[PDB]
């Protein structure tokens, strides 16, 4: 009963026969979830539309994934992947942000609990690649505690609306590291041009940023 | 010959900057405004320690108390009475020097009169002046209308003294008599509803200490002071009591009993205080509970 289900493809199936020529099956994609982190999806195929949604609610159920939230509302950090030919670009984002994403990933999002994300999908925007690839993403985010224990030193939340105070938001349970963490001068992380671009003030698009209802 | 501490006087800052208190997660509280997504990095327990240190240092600066000024003393000077032009003019010219690198205070703002009469701008005039031309963020150049009796007691009604003192900090002048007028109405209903705690951990705890003291009245603050087992600040508010007022019954006991720690509040509370009986009952059970958990 805790469980809400949200239907994303139906597609109409045309199969050639020996004997009986083009027949017409039914392919759904449904997700389903809780709200607290357990959502599924699955594949339905019947004959019938309604037989396709009972198959692939009641199989999405069974094949559950676990996603952690940080503080039950976003994603613990910027999750980059390429799925086959779909990307998908997700981005921590403060409370009161919303779901600012392709409608899919906010159906999705809705049903995991995620409150405030940014995505941007790119490439092949194939629903079924979108879906799988968007809970591969999201169910191997490294928490805080995760990278806390990984290398044994504090995890420091410094917020602009708290000022300088530092809030620590995990601790390693093992020993704590004596040695400070090595200061590279220039990290060697690859970036996205468009992130970038925007950041400089250089990205126009008059489809960026508009007006919409509250997601 | 002796002369009594002002409220900059390093004694009196250091007494009331302990009074104060420091709370980080008070002085920085999460505001509600524009967010950006977080920021986070890798510590050691030295780096935290040292992050921690900065931001005490950071609060301090926050901290920082506005000096506590005396009312301006309203600006009556004419520059000059240039009968020839009385009833040539309507309505008066308010003439600004703009020039850039002026402090306000040194800014000449003049009025020339329907009369004739070239004057200097009153107090208010000037604060308008200054506004429209170097416009001040959070500022008004129309008094807002918060500042009325009927809305500041709305805001002492939700508990937010710190924000009626933030809003007359930026519309008014610390010298100007509406934020004095405002500041002293914020101490007192402070003191009425026993709500200091309002205060600490702000710049405005020791403006409302210098007033207090300078009143007479700080019965009210020394027994919040006791129920929350801050026996050092309850004396040290005892103790700038005396040198405030060194000619009084309380000091005088102090001096002729030579009185240190607890014992200046039971002096305190005996000659001068108001509600000395009540000062000694809620002193009395501080020193029980400190006696069990001694035994």
């Amino acid at each position: 009963e805790d469980f809400d289900t949200r239907i994303l493809e139906v597609r109409n199936v045309f199969t050639m026969t020996a004997k009986e020529g083009r027949k017409k099956s039914i392919r759904v994609l449904v997700a389903v979830g809780n709200g607290k982190g357990a959502a599924g999806f699955s594949i339905g195929k019947a004959t019938d539309r309604m037989d396709a949604f009972r198959k692939a609610k009641n199989r999405a159920v069974h094949h559950l994934h676990y996603i952690e939230r940080y503080e039950d509302h976003t994603i613990f950090h910027d999750i980059s992947l390429r799925f086959k030919r779909t990307h998908i670009k997700m981005k921590k984002q403060p409370k009161g942000y919303g779901l600012r994403c392709h409608r899919a990933i906010i159906t999705i999002c809705r049903l995991i609990g995620i409150k405030d994300m940014y995505a941007k999908v790119s490439g092949s925007i194939n629903m079924l690649s979108l879906t799988q690839g968007l809970f591969r993403g999201l169910s191997r985010q490294e928490t805080h505690q995760q990278l806390a224990d990984k290398k044994g030193l504090h995890v420091v939340e410094i917020r602009e609306e708290c000022g300088p105070l530092p809030i620590v938001v995990a601790s390693p349970r093992g020993p704590l590291r004596k040695d400070p963490e090595p200061e590279d001068e220039v990290p060697d992380v690859k970036l996205d041009w468009e992130d970038v671009k925007t950041a400089q003030g250089m990205k126009r698009s008059v489809w960026s940023n508009l007006k919409r209802a509250a997601t | 010959e002796t002369k009594k501490p002002t409220f900059m006087d390093e004694e009196v800052q250091s007494i009331l900057t302990k009074m104060t208190g420091l709370n980080l997660q008070k002085t920085f509280k999460p505001a509600i405004q524009e967010l950006k997504p977080p920021t986070y990095k890798l510590m050691t327990q030295a780096q935290l320690e040292e992050a921690t240190r900065q931001a005490v240092e950071a609060a301090k600066v926050r901290l920082k108390m506005p000096p506590v000024l005396e009312e301006r003393v309203p600006i009556n000077d004419v520059l000059a009475e240039d009968k020839i032009l009385e009833g040539t003019e309507t309505t008066k010219y308010v003439f600004t020097d703009i020039s850039y690198s002026i402090p306000h205070r040194e800014r000449f703002i003049v009025v020339r009169e329907p009369s004739g009469t070239l004057r200097k701008a009153s107090w208010e005039e000037r604060d308008r002046m200054i506004q429209v031309y170097f416009p001040k963020e959070g500022r008004k150049i129309l008094t807002p209308i918060i500042f009325k009796e009927e809305n500041l007691r709305t805001m002492y009604s939700q508990d937010r003294h710190v924000d009626v003192l933030n809003l007359c900090f930026a519309q008014f002048e610390p010298d100007s008599t509406e934020y004095i007028k405002v500041h002293h109405k914020t101490y007192e209903d402070i003191d009425k509803r026993g709500k200091y705690d309002l205060l600490r951990s702000t710049r405005y705890f020791g403006g409302m200490v210098w007033y207090f003291v300078n009143n007479k009245k700080i019965d009210g603050l020394l027994i919040d002071q006791i129920q929350r087992d801050l026996i050092d600040d309850a004396t040290n508010l005892v103790q700038l009591y005396h040198v405030l007022h060194p000619d009084g019954q309380s000091a005088q006991g102090a001096k002729d009993q030579a009185a240190e720690g607890i014992n200046l509040i039971k002096v305190f509370a005996k000659t001068e205080a108001q509600k000395g009986a009540y000062i000694e009952l809620t002193l009395q059970t501080y020193q029980e509970a400190l006696s069990r958990h001694s035994a």
